[PDB]
């Protein structure tokens, strides 16, 4: 009984591809940084994140709720603030990616609340099932 | 950014 | 559109998507440089080029010959040699994209040579027909 998890991950993936990846000229945020091209990136950045990585995570059902998803989305902006600086144009694009994600989650807020509750309830019925 | 513009 | 140009452009698009775009770490070459990220770039580089631009050109049948296609492919490399330097990692990637292109063209040589011929002949033929009416 993972129907609600599948449906939740389907919505997040579509926010990523239809909303966040569609921010204009945002290509550099769609792939991990490769140290061959930015050899100093990983002197500064501990935990890299990008939108292709988030898509992989969603395909594996990493996120059971908005909070864990948003940790990864917000990491993309935090890394650009640190590496590029708060007023860099890269940061200005990362802030548009974060803002279109929050905006979209707020549109779907009551449905996502309901899926999040049903993910927890399915898990519980299974743990009670398993526990005994 | 990085190696870009190095030429 | 005309059958031979449609066929020639179909092959060129397969070379760009099947081969050139599949070069590892080739993604920075897949779209135009963002002038906001790289403000210098459009000041220095007189003729920007990228694989999305080449695909749109293919879709608009810009290229009637392998030579015009290669002119744009080669510009991707020349621009990286100039902006990034000839030994830079960006340039090594660009060279890989150029190399797979030339290798793949050699594979469709027979067909492409004929299609090129057929498109040239048809153009002169339409001008000759218009003269004779
Ligand atoms: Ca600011």
């Amino acid at each position: 009984d993972d129907d609600d998890q599948v449906a939740f991950s389907f919505i997040l993936d579509n926010i990523v591809t239809q909303k966040m990846m569609a921010v204009p000229d945002s290509w550099p945020f769609h792939h991990p940084v490769n140290k061959k091209f930015v050899p100093d990136y990983y002197k500064v950045i501990v935990n890299p994140m990008d939108l292709e990585t988030i898509r992989k995570n969603i395909s594996k059902h990493k996120y059971q709720s908005r909070e864990s998803f948003l940790d990864d989305v917000n990491l993309i902006l935090a890394n650009s603030v640190k590496y590029n600086g708060p007023e860099s144009q890269y940061t200005k694009t990362a802030q548009e990616i974060v803002n279109v994600c929050y905006q979209t989650l707020t549109e779907y807020d009551e449905h996502l609340t309901q899926l999040e509750k049903d993910i927890c309830t399915a898990k519980e019925a299974a743990l009670e099932e398993a526990e005994l | 950014k990085g190696g870009k513009g190095l030429g």
